[PDB]
RNA sequence: AGAACUGGCGAUGCGGGAUGAACCGAACGUAGAGUUAAGGUGCCGGAAUACACGCUCAUCAGACACCACAAAAGGUGUUAGUUCAUCUAGACAGCCGGACGGUGGCCAUGGAAGUCGGAAUCCGCUAAGGAGUGUGUAACAACUCACCGGCCGAAUGAACUA
RNA sequence: GCAGUCAAGCGUUCAUAGCGACAUUGCUUUUUGAUUCUUCGAUGUCGGCUCUUCCUAUCAUACCGAAGCAGAAUUCGGUAA
C-alpha cells in the first residue's frame, strides 16, 4: 500500500518484529528501521545477555575471522535475527535486503518523514504487564558498541528541531478548525452531511 | 468445657436478671481491678455485678424471649465496656454509690431496668424544684 | 472434548423369562454425543453392576436443556480422579450459567492444574447451592459482593492490518 | 499548594446496569447491558431493546462504554427494556461521537459513484470558500 | 486465585502534601522535599482526600500483590521523612586498636574517612551522599550519628561504613571489630 | 576492655545466625530456608558454632 | 546373541519425521481438476501472530512418539487439591482495657516490690490472672503480655499430595 | 573412576565442622571388558620429543562463606580455566 515504510522499533520487539517484516520484503514491500538503539526484548538483561555471550564465543575453533562475525549494533541484532528469517543465499532472500535498510536513530532523509508502529510486536499490548524486558543499547554497548551517547546525543539535537515543527504545525490547525467552522454551517456542508461527512 | 463456662457465665446471667427486679447498666470502662472490687463491698449489701463478653451477654439475652418478653431492650445498650449491676435498693441510692461513691473520674450508670421500662438516668438525679413547678404551674 | 451435552441414559441387563422387568439405571452424562454417551454408561455400569454392552440395552437417550441457562449459578463439583502416581478426589466450585460450561470448564482446568484428560478423569456429582455462604473457596466469593465493580485494563487493538500510524493506548 | 495531587486513571469500570458494545458475532455493532457477573470475563448480558438475546460471553469481543445505568441485579429481560427506556440510553449514545461515527462510515459504504463525483465537487466548492476566507484571517 | 482487588491505604498529615503523575511521587513537607520513579509496578492510586490515599491493584497474581503493600511503606517512609527525619546510629568497636574517624571533603566531596582499624596501614573512604546529615557524639562515647529524609541514602551509607570495616582472614567470632549500627530512629519523638 | 553490650551488637552482626549443611551461607539465626538458588531455598540448617 | 505370531526393508519410490532402509500415512502408467491423509499454519515455508480455559519466568526455560537421554531426594518459588484443628457463645492476626488483692508468696543481700539467682505452683474477688512472658528506676513511680475482656468480623495454622 | 540421598555411629557432650556403617540413585568414557557395525585390493598397529587448543570432577594464584578457626598452620565448600 506503500511505496517505502519506515518503522520505529520504539517499544518493539526483535522477534515479533523481523518476522512481520520480512514476510513484506519478500513481497516487496520496501522497509526501513530506525530507532533500533529502543527496541526491547524479553527477560531480563542478564539472560539476553548471557545469550549473547554463548553466541558470542561460538566461533570458527580453527580461524575466527571466518567464523560467525558477532556483530553486536542493534541494528545488526535486528539484521541477524531478520536474516535468520530468511531464506538468504538464494537471490529472492538477497534482493529482499536490498529492499531493507537499518539505522541507529534516525538520520536526515527519514527524519522529515513518516514512521510508524507494528501492533503485533509491541511490548505495550502483546507482552504483559509485570514481566522484564531489555534494551538493546544498554546490550550492545555492554557487548561492543560504543556509541549510545552519541545517538542520544544526536537524537535530542532533532527532538529540538522536532518540536519547533509540531507546535509550528499544532497552532496552524487551530487556525483552521477556526475558519473551517465559518463553513461548517453551511448548506454546502449540510449535504456533506448528508453524505457521510 | 469451654463453651461450658460461656454456659457457666450465662447462669449468673439470668440469675440475676430474674433474682433482681432492677440492674444498672454501668459502664466498666477505666475502672480499675481495685475498683470493680471496691465496687462488691459496698454493694455487698444488696446488689451484685456480673461481668463477662458482652457478645455473651447480648447472646444471653437474646435467649430469654419466651419468658422475660421485656428483656430484649437490653441488647441495644449493651455496648463497650459496660456491664449490670444487678439490684433491688431504691433509685437514688444505688444509683450514688454506683456513680458517686468509689468512683474514679470511673463508671457511670448506662441504664437502668426494670419491669419493661427504660430511664435516661437524667431525671433520676432530680431531687427537688420539678415537681413544685409542675403541681404550682398547673 | 467438545462443546458438550448433558444426557440421561437408561439401561438394564437383558430379560429373560427368568427376569422380565429387571432394574433400570439413570446416569446423567456428559459429552458431545448422544453415542459416547452410551459408551460411558457401560463404561461406569461395569463397575457398579455385573453387566457388560451385550448382556444390556439401552432404553432410552434423552439430551437435557439446562432449566434455567441465564441463572448465573455457583457449581459445586466433587469429583475424582487419576494421577501418574495414582487415584484423587476433590471438591472443587465454579461460579457459571450451566452445568455444561461448568464441566467444559472444568476438563481444561484439570488439564492445566493437574494434566488429565477426559480418559483419566471421572465426574460423581454437579449441585446448585440454595444460599451463598455455603462456599468454600474465596476466588468465587470474590464476585458475591454487594455492589460489586471492577475495571479491565490494558485494553488491547487487535489490529486488522500489519503496519499502523500511532503508537496506541489502552485507556478503556 | 497545600491540597495534595494524585491523578487516576478513570477507567470504565464492569458492573450491573453497564451498557456494553458487542463486536463479533450475529451482533456486530449492537448495544447490550449486564444484569449479572461471573468471573473476571464471563457475564450475563440482555439487548431487548436491541434484539440481542440474554447470554452469557467473554468479555474479549465485548468493548465497554463510557456510559452506564442504574440497574438491579439478575433483573429479567422485561426489567431491562424497562429501565432502558426508562433512560433513554441509546439517544445517549446517539449524541455520542462514537455512534456518530458508525453511522458515518456505514453511509460511506452505501454511496455511489453519483454520490460520490457529488461528495468530491462538493469539497472543492466549499474548499474555495476557506482559501479566500483562511489567507486574510 | 488471582485476586481482583486488594488495596492499602495511607495517611498524610497536615502541613503535608504530596503530588503524583505517571507514578512518578514526589513528597514536600517542613525538612523539604523526596522525589521517587516507581515506573516499574503497573498499579493505580487514589486521592479520597488531602488526609488519605489509597493504592490498589486490580486482577492481579500474587508477586502483584505484595507490591501493593510495600509502596505502602515507601510512601509511609518518604511521608515520615520530610516530617520527622530519618536518624541512624552507630557504635564504633574495638577491643585494642582505637579506630581514628574523620570527615573531608575532596571538592566538597564530603568523604567519610577511617583510620587504623586494626591498626592497619590502608586508609578507607566511605563518601558522604546527598540528603544525609552527620554527627559525631560528645554527650558518649564513639556514637557517631546519620541521619536525613532518604533511608535509602542513609542505611546505605550505613552499610556502606559496616561492610568496610570488615575482618580479613580470621574468626569474626572473636575479631569483633568494625563499625556496626545500633539504633535507628527519626529527629522529631526524641 | 570489650563490653557485652557492644559483644552482643556484634552477635547479632557476626554471629546471632545461622548456617546451611549446604548452601553455607551466613542466615538469620531465626530463618528456616536457604536464601540462595544452588542449593534449592532448602531447609536444612544449623546454628553457627558459638564461639568456644 | 538367539526363538514365536504378524507386518515391513531387502526387491519401493511418494508426503511427513530437517537429515535418516525399516516409524506415521500411502504404494505409482502419462496429464488436468477437486478433496484428504500422517504432519502441520510466527518467518525460513504453502497454511489462522485464529478463537478460547488455565499453568509457567528458569543468573542452565521448555518446545511432540521410534529420536538422539536422566534419576534419587528436596524446595513457605507458584497453582490446585486432600486430611485434622482454633474461632460468631466474637476466635486468628492486628489493636485496645485489668495485668489486682491474702500479696512486696519463701530463701539469697548494701538494695532484687510478679523478671541475677535457690526453693514452693496456693488462696480470694473474680470476665481473668503466671505467686507471674517480658521493659525501666539505686529501689518506687511509670507498661506489654499469660489469663481475661472492649474493637472489624471470620479467617487462621499443622501434616500431606500432584 | 566420580558425585549424590537417608542417618546407626565416631567426632569428649552433638548425627551431619570434618566424618560417615547398613543400603540406595545416578554420571563420565581418561580403566579393563563385553559385541563385532565399519575397515583385511588396506586408516603406517607402543613410548618419548616438539606444538596448539579444549574440558573441570581446581593443585597454586584472585574474591568469599563454615569449622571441634585464638593467631600461624590446615580442613570442607562456592564463583572461576
Amino acid at each position: 500500500v506503500e511505496p517505502v515504510v519506515v518503522i520505529d522499533g520504539k517499544g518493539h520487539l526483535v522477534g515479533r518484529l523481523a518476522s512481520v517484516v520480512a514476510k513484506q520484503l519478500l513481497n516487496g514491500q520496501k522497509i526501513v528501521v530506525v530507532r533500533a538503539e529502543e527496541l526491547n526484548i524479553s527477560g531480563e538483561f542478564f539472560r539476553n545477555k548471557l545469550k549473547y555471550h554463548d553466541f558470542l564465543r561460538k566461533a570458527t575453533a580453527f580461524n575466527k575471522t571466518r567464523g560467525p562475525f558477532h556483530f553486536r549494533a542493534p541494528s545488526r541484532i535486528f539484521y541477524k535475527a531478520l536474516r535468520g528469517m530468511v531464506s538468504h543465499k538464494t537471490a529472492r532472500g538477497k534482493a529482499a535486503l536490498e529492499r531493507l535498510k537499518v539505522f541507529e536513530g534516525i538520520p536526515p532523509p527519514y527524519d522529515k518523514k513518516k514512521r510508524v508502529v507494528v501492533p503485533q510486536a509491541l511490548r505495550v499490548l502483546r507482552l504483559k504487564p509485570g514481566r522484564k524486558y531489555t534494551t538493546l543499547g544498554k546490550l550492545s554497548t555492554s557487548v561492543g558498541w560504543k556509541y549510545e551517547d552519541v545517538v542520544a546525543k544526536l537524537e535530542a539535537k532533532r527532538k529540538v528541531s522536532s518540536a519547533e515543527y509540531y507546535a509550528k504545525k499544532r497552532a496552524f490547525t487551530k487556525k483552521v478548525a477556526s475558519a473551517n467552522a465559518t463553513a461548517a454551517e453551511s448548506d454546502v456542508a449540510k449535504q456533506l452531511a448528508a453524505l457521510g461527512y | 468445657g469451654i463453651r461450658e463456662k460461656k454456659a457457666e457465665y450465662f447462669a449468673k446471667l439470668r440469675e440475676y436478671l430474674e433474682e433482681y427486679k432492677s440492674l444498672f447498666v454501668v459502664g466498666v470502662d477505666n475502672v480499675s481491678s481495685q475498683q470493680m472490687h471496691e465496687v462488691r463491698k459496698e454493694l455487698r449489701g444488696r446488689a451484685v455485678v456480673l461481668m463477662g463478653k458482652n457478645t455473651m451477654v447480648r447472646r444471653a439475652i437474646r435467649g430469654f424471649l419466651s419468658d422475660l418478653p421485656d428483656f430484649e431492650k437490653l441488647l441495644p445498650f449493651v455496648k463497650g465496656n459496660v456491664g449490670f449491676v444487678f439490684t433491688n435498693e431504691p433509685l437514688t441510692e444505688i444509683k450514688n454509690v454506683i456513680v458517686s461513691n468509689r468512683v474514679a473520674a470511673g463508671l457511670t450508670v448506662v441504664q437502668v431496668y426494670d419491669n419493661g421500662q427504660v430511664f435516661p438516668s437524667s431525671i433520676l438525679d432530680i431531687t427537688d424544684e420539678e415537681l413544685v413547678s409542675h403541681f404550682v404551674s398547673a | 472434548m467438545a462443546h458438550f451435552k448433558e444426557y440421561q441414559v437408561i439401561g438394564r441387563r437383558l430379560p429373560t423369562e427368568s427376569v422380565p422387568e429387571p432394574k433400570l439405571f439413570r446416569m446423567r452424562i456428559f459429552a458431545s454425543n448422544e453415542v459416547i454417551a452410551k459408551s460411558r454408561y457401560w463404561y461406569f455400569l461395569q463397575k457398579l453392576h455385573k453387566v457388560k454392552k451385550a448382556s444390556g440395552e439401552i432404553v432410552s437417550i434423552n439430551q437435557i436443556n439446562e432449566a434455567h441457562p441465564t441463572k448465573v449459578k455457583n457449581f459445586g463439583v466433587w469429583v475424582r480422579y487419576d494421577s501418574r502416581s495414582g487415584t484423587h478426589n476433590m471438591y472443587k466450585e465454579i461460579r457459571d450459567v450451566s452445568r455444561v460450561a461448568a464441566v467444559e470448564t472444568l476438563y481444561q482446568d484439570m488439564a492445566a492444574r493437574h494434566r488429565a484428560r477426559f480418559r483419566s478423569i471421572h465426574i460423581l456429582k454437579v449441585a446448585e447451592i440454595e444460599k451463598t455462604a455455603d462456599v468454600k473457596r474465596q476466588y468465587v466469593k470474590q464476585f458475591l459482593t454487594k455492589d460489586l465493580k471492577f475495571p479491565l485494563p490494558h485494553r488491547v487493538q487487535k489490529s486488522t492490518k500489519t503496519f499502523s500510524y500511532k503508537r496506541p493506548s489502552t485507556f478503556y | 499548594s497545600t491540597d495534595s495531587i494524585v491523578k487516576a486513571s478513570n477507567w470504565r469500570l464492569v458492573e450491573v446496569g453497564r451498557v456494553v458494545l458487542i463486536k463479533k458475532g450475529q451482533s456486530a455493532g449492537k448495544l447490550a447491558a449486564i444484569v449479572e457477573i461471573i468471573d473476571q470475563k464471563k457475564v450475563l448480558i440482555d439487548g431487548p431493546k436491541a434484539g440481542v438475546p440474554r447470554q452469557a460471553i467473554n468479555l474479549g469481543q465485548v468493548v465497554l462504554t463510557p456510559l452506564t445505568f442504574a440497574l438491579p441485579r439478575g433483573a429479567r429481560t422485561a426489567t431491562v427494556s424497562k429501565k432502558w427506556a426508562a433512560a433513554a440510553v441509546c439517544e445517549k449514545w446517539a449524541a455520542s461521537s462514537w455512534a456518530k461515527k458508525i453511522a458515518q462510515r456505514e453511509r460511506r459504504a452505501a454511496l455511489t459513484d453519483f454520490e460520490r463525483f457529488q461528495v468530491m465537487v462538493l469539497r472543492k466548492q466549499k474548499r474555495y470558500t476557506v482559501k479566500k476566507a483562511l489567507a486574510k484571517a | 486465585m488471582k485476586y481482583i482487588q486488594t488495596e492499602q491505604q495511607i495517611e498524610v498529615p497536615e502541613g503535608v502534601t504530596v503530588s503524583i503523575k505517571s507514578r512518578i511521587v514526589k513528597v514536600v513537607g517542613p525538612r523539604g522535599t523526596l522525589t521517587k520513579n516507581l515506573k516499574h509496578i503497573d498499579v493505580t492510586f487514589t486521592k479520597v482526600n488531602n488526609q488519605l490515599i489509597k493504592v490498589a491493584v486490580h486482577n492481579g497474581g500474587r508477586k502483584h500483590v505484595a507490591a501493593l503493600r510495600t509502596v505502602k511503606s515507601l510512601v509511609d517512609n518518604m511521608i515520615t521523612g520530610v516530617t520527622k527525619g530519618y536518624k541512624y546510629k552507630m557504635r564504633y568497636v574495638y577491643a585494642h586498636f582505637p579506630i581514628n574517624v574523620n570527615i573531608v571533603e575532596k571538592d566538597g566531596a564530603k568523604f567519610i574517612e577511617v583510620r587504623n582499624f586494626l591498626g592497619d596501614k590502608k586508609i578507607r573512604n566511605v563518601p558522604v551522599r546527598d540528603g544525609v546529615t552527620i554527627e559525631f557524639s560528645t554527650n558518649v562515647k564513639d556514637e557517631i550519628v546519620l541521619s536525613g529524609n532518604s533511608v535509602e541514602d542513609v542505611s546505605q551509607n550505613a552499610a556502606d561504613l559496616q561492610q568496610i570495616c570488615r575482618v580479613r582472614n580470621k574468626d569474626i567470632r572473636k575479631f569483633l571489630d568494625g563499625i556496626y549500627v545500633s539504633h535507628k530512629g527519626f529527629i522529631t519523638e526524641d | 576492655i570489650i563490653e557485652p553490650s557492644l559483644k552482643a551488637l556484634a552477635s547479632k552482626y557476626n554471629c546471632d545466625k545461622s548456617v546451611c549443611r549446604k548452601c553455607y551461607a551466613r542466615l538469620p539465626p531465626r530463618a528456616t530456608n536457604c536464601r540462595k538458588r544452588k542449593c534449592g531455598h532448602t531447609n536444612q540448617l544449623r546454628p553457627k558454632k558459638k564461639l568456644k
